[PDB]
């Protein structure tokens, strides 16, 4: 909606060559998306039709039994639109000039989304996702759309300039992005993850505490910070670097499936128990780091597994670097 | 654009586009805006400015069937050096990169002074690569962007705590970043460096570092060009 | 001299800490995971 | 030469050994728990 | 550059404006303190090294 | 004498760094970015009078 | 008051004589003596370390610690990475050995800023 | 409001009402008022939203010979966490008292991420103290607000100076601060404390200081409840 054509142009290059095993066999992902584009320079007033054209056929296939997922990139252009036709109209602007009514399109929008039973028979169920990029002018989220769609939906995966800027992709704002599902996921991983949450847990409150304790070394410095603060500080560093930062333009990282994620997991809080074990013990951070950096640069190097080799032989890898961390860490600190 | 349009896409030629000065384009399309009495932008810009340089901006690239493309690089001045201003903020969502000149390294007398941070190419990671370019190309820019970035960290951290405080990595990112800065930055009015004399620079400098800090380059790539010499 | 092997000590201490885990590693974690079932 | 030392270090072997026999010991421990906790569940 | 994540309003601005003049004035005192405990250091490592 | 005054120079000097490569340009770039802010405001408010 | 105690690592000729004979050698309620004999050739280096930590760390009532250079210059590298203020580490010449004014810490760190 | 007004006082019941995204209504009213094309209050909202937002807050309340009530709990959203925004302005206007939940203290893990500075109850002060709930409730409120935002002003100086430059009293109300919002104001959903049980908690952290500085609560109280 409202973006542009070489956008476009790119995913009808690159999914006749991606393949997908969710119907047992390997078939071209473009045998199972639809494309509405609205270029930027294109019509101006149709970029509302597009998003409205998108959900409704979203929501037709959710009525076969089928979960979809409809991608709105961008609704700021949706909006930017409907204030275009607002001002060639004459009506009186909302905030920031769009229409006093863009809050209730907006929402309206996004209560199409859901899981549901279809309407006849036989009795099937299908769901519809929205997944809605924001565009917030000067990469301010105090924007309208921003503050509406927000207050809209249930997940916020905010993104930093600065971090990409840098090229930490996804650029995701840890401290602002929230989910809301993590409550109602507790089953599914109770099922197939039973300690996802609590790693996942356990890596938001190193982020966090390595978060606060970067604001004191702004103006304080790296001294005065006890060893264990030390240890957060680097296992967060490490957590961002080679957790939270994943190029997905290479073969091993364009697509990381959810056991490897947990393995990762995994390995990094390994990591941060046994580096924190450690130093409890009488261990001196500094040298044991010197000590197990090679220990750091395999766990740092498990991203780099290829997720083409079959999550058992992955898996059996993240054991044996599990064991290997632990071994090493036992032989370091005595 | 007209012009280039038929060059390009009705003779078959490759049309280089220069807009200079896309700043007084969005001050004209201002001064319009004020006459029509109309409910001005954000720092009085239309709001459809948004539109109208898309009308303009994507007027570029390459067409099926026709040997010929227009590559368009707008010159664009933003007001106060602000990004978030509403020409360079809408013109970055319409545009597929930009490349930032900056006004610090300027004043450092470095030329081209070009602020990589700040700068994207959206297309490159599709351009570059083993059969385009060489196999190295984008890693060792990912590990460019990442230690320029810990170069800048570092230099903002001494500027508080002194050299002395700072820890060995981050000495080892504040000479590469004199060194990037420099050296591979720092290029003649009349220079031409192939990609490939530009990657075989990138390598050196990142060479400043032991291979296990180069985390962001793969180690398929790091045992074949790291050593190399 | 400079042969005695002393080694044999830390063997044993080793020895000694690893059963003195066994202790808090059925403690510890039997505790927590039970009291995660419940 | 003293080399004895080094195969005497064992020590961490049998430390690991004792850790995974732990793992094990754990998953036996839990198991009377989680079929009682079940079983009430049933009734 | 760098800002502190505050919502703009009358309040807040002039909220920043005396934070502002408090720091500059801050600044200037603590540069005051640092210059006359450098000339006592300077002292002490002439008195301390006779 | 020396160990102490040592010591305080240094925290001295650091946090004059901190005040002024920090804190100051921070909080000026607080300001500058809530008179963009509020200018916004008003000429939203000024320009719906208007019409 | 709070700290006090005078402690000297020297040979017999310092440590039992000069100063001694108006400072004392004893603690109030301690049989440690805050001393150290040092025999020549005869107290182990790692003894002496143990001497310095043990007069500098372990006990808190030690003001000053004055030690000869005929430790000082064995125990080098324990006495630099002391950088506490309360013990005030001083060195002094012994025997024959002068005081030689660039080796001792507190003189070293003088010269290193800024003269 | 209608129908719990005809609950309220036609069959006398006493009722809790609950307007949820009352913040929402005044969108609509935006709407409406824009479609019109009438003169605009701020952020464009009509001129009269506190007229048509006084229409339903001042519903609420208790009649003289009726043995019903109105209890009111509007739930409203403010746009970036504003507070001078038009809508929870003119609520806070018009309404008595405001539950002020904090994203910060969301943020940090606390729930209920109550902020109870900027909070207020307007009929607090009536409704605490002897014989009807208790003779340290309006001291000990007072006191807890004192103290936390003096935690609040001691951890701003902590985040830019450090703890060894903040005086004993400031050491005190970090402390006091923790304490506050991990233990009094943290609360597991279905966890029901009595408002007896919550002056006893408010007590074992307002020793946290001397009777010395406890210095709003008058010498009578400090008396019979700071050694207990």
């Amino acid at each position: 909606c409202g973006e542009r054509g070489n956008e476009m142009a790119e995913v009808l290059m690159e999914f006749p060559e991606l393949y997908t095993e969710m119907s047992g066999t390997k078939e071209p992902i473009m045998k199972r998306t639809t494309l509405v584009a609205n270029t930027s320079n294109m019509p101006v007033a149709a970029r509302e039709a597009s998003i409205y054209t998108g959900i409704t056929l979203a929501e037709y296939f959710r009525d076969q039994g089928k979960n979809v997922s409809m991608i709105a990139d961008s609704s700021s252009r949706w909006a930017e639109a409907l204030r275009e036709i607002s001002g060639r109209l004459g009506e009186m602007p909302a905030d920031q000039g769009f229409p006093a009514y863009l809050g209730a399109k907006l929402a309206s929008f996004y209560e199409r989304a859901g899981k549901a039973v279809a309407l006849g028979s036989p009795d099937r169920t299908g769901s519809v996702s929205i997944v809605a990029a924001v565009s917030p002018a000067g990469g301010d989220f105090s924007d309208p759309v921003t503050t509406a769609t927000l207050g809209i939906t249930q997940v916020f995966w905010g993104l930093d300039k600065k971090l990409a800027q840098r090229k930490h992709f996804p650029s995701i704002n840890t401290s602002v992005s929230y989910s809301k599902y993590t409550n109602v996921l507790n089953k599914f991983y109770d099922s197939n993850y039973p300690e996802f949450p609590v790693l996942r847990d356990r890596m938001k409150e190193i982020l966090s505490n390595a978060e606060e304790l970067e604001q004191v070394v702004q103006l304080v410095g790296k001294s005065a910070l006890s060893d264990s603060d030390k240890i957060t500080l680097d296992v967060a560093t490490l957590i961002k670097e080679d957790f939270l930062q994943q190029n997905g333009y290479s073969t091993y990282d364009a697509f990381c499936p959810i056991w490897k994620t947990f393995d990762m997991m995994r390995a990094f809080i390994s990591y941060h128990d046994e580096a924190q074990k450690a130093v409890a013990n009488g261990a001196n951070w500094s040298k044991l780091a010197d000590s197990t950096g090679d220990v750091k640069h395999a766990v740092s190097s498990s991203k780099f597994f290829e997720p083409s080799r079959g999550e058992k032989e992955v898996h059996g890898e993240f054991e044996k670097l599990l064991s290997t961390m632990q071994e090493r860490f036992a032989e370091s600190t005595d | 654009l007209t012009t280039a349009e038929y060059l390009a896409y009705q003779t078959e030629r490759h049309v280089l586009t220069i807009l200079t000065d896309m700043s007084s384009y969005a001050d004209a399309l201002r001064e319009v805006s004020a006459a029509r009495e109309e409910v001005p932008g954000r720092r009085g810009y239309p709001g459809y400015m948004y539109t109208d340089l898309s009308t303009i901006y994507e007027r570029a690239g390459r067409v099926e069937g026709r040997n010929g493309s227009i590559t368009q690089i707008p010159i664009l001045t933003m007001p106060n050096d602000d990004i978030t201003h509403p020409i360079p903020d809408l013109t970055g969502y319409i545009t597929e990169g930009q490349i930032f000149v900056d006004r610090q390294l300027h004043n450092k007398g470095i030329y081209p002074p070009i602020n990589v941070l700040p700068s994207l190419s959206r297309l490159m990671k599709s351009a570059i690569g083993e059969g385009m370019t060489r196999k190295d190309h984008g890693d060792v820019s990912n590990q460019l962007y990442a230690k320029y970035a810990i170069g800048k960290d570092a230099a903002a951290m001494k500027a508080v705590v002194g050299e002395e405080a700072l820890s060995i990595e981050d000495k080892l990112s504040l000479e590469f970043l004199e060194k990037f800065e420099k050296t591979f930055i720092t290029q003649g009015a009349y220079e031409d460096r192939t990609v490939f004399e530009s990657l075989d620079q990138a390598w050196s400098l990142l060479r400043i570092y032991p291979k296990e800090m180069l985390n962001r380059i793969s180690p398929k790539i790091l045992d074949e060009f790291y050593d190399r010499a | 001299a400079f042969i005695r092997k002393e080694a044999e000590e830390k063997a044993k201490e080793i020895q000694l800490k690893a059963d003195q885990e066994y202790e808090i590693e059925k403690t510890n974690i039997v505790r927590n995971e039970t009291n995660n079932i419940d | 030469k003293e080399a004895h030392e080094i195969v005497s270090k064992a020590r961490k072997y049998r430390q690991d050994k004792l850790k995974q026999a732990k793992t094990d010991a754990a998953k036996e421990i839990d198991s009377y728990k989680i079929q009682k906790d079940k079983e009430l569940k049933e009734f | 550059g760098n800002r502190e994540q505050v919502f703009p309003t009358r309040m807040t601005l002039g909220l920043m404006k005396t934070k502002l003049k408090g720091a500059n004035q801050g600044y200037s005192l603590l540069k005051r303190k640092s210059e006359a405990l450098t000339k006592r250091f300077r002292d002490i490592t002439k008195r301390i090294d006779d | 004498a020396f160990i102490i005054l040592d010591e305080v120079i240094k925290v001295t000097n650091r946090r004059v760094n901190a005040i002024e490569h920090v804190i100051i340009p921070r909080t000026e770039n607080t300001i500058a970015y809530i008179n963009s802010e509020l200018d916004e405001l008003d000429r939203e408010e000024f320009y719906r009078l208007k019409k | 008051e709070k700290r006090t105690l005078i402690a000297v690592i020297a040979d017999e000729d310092t440590t039992t004589g000069l100063l001694l004979a108006g400072i004392g050698q004893i603690t109030p309620e301690t049989q440690e003596k805050n001393f150290f004999v040092y025999q020549e050739g005869k107290t182990t280096k790692e003894e002496i370390t143990d001497k310095f930590n043990h007069f500098t760390e372990e006990r808190d009532d030690i003001a000053i610690l004055l030690i000869n250079q005929h430790i000082a210059e064995n125990i080098r590298a324990r006495v630099d990475s002391f950088t506490n203020a309360f013990p005030a580490i001083l060195e002094i010449p012994s025997k024959d050995h002068p005081y030689d004014p660039e080796k001792d810490s507190v003189l070293k760190r003088v010269r290193k800023l800024f003269g």
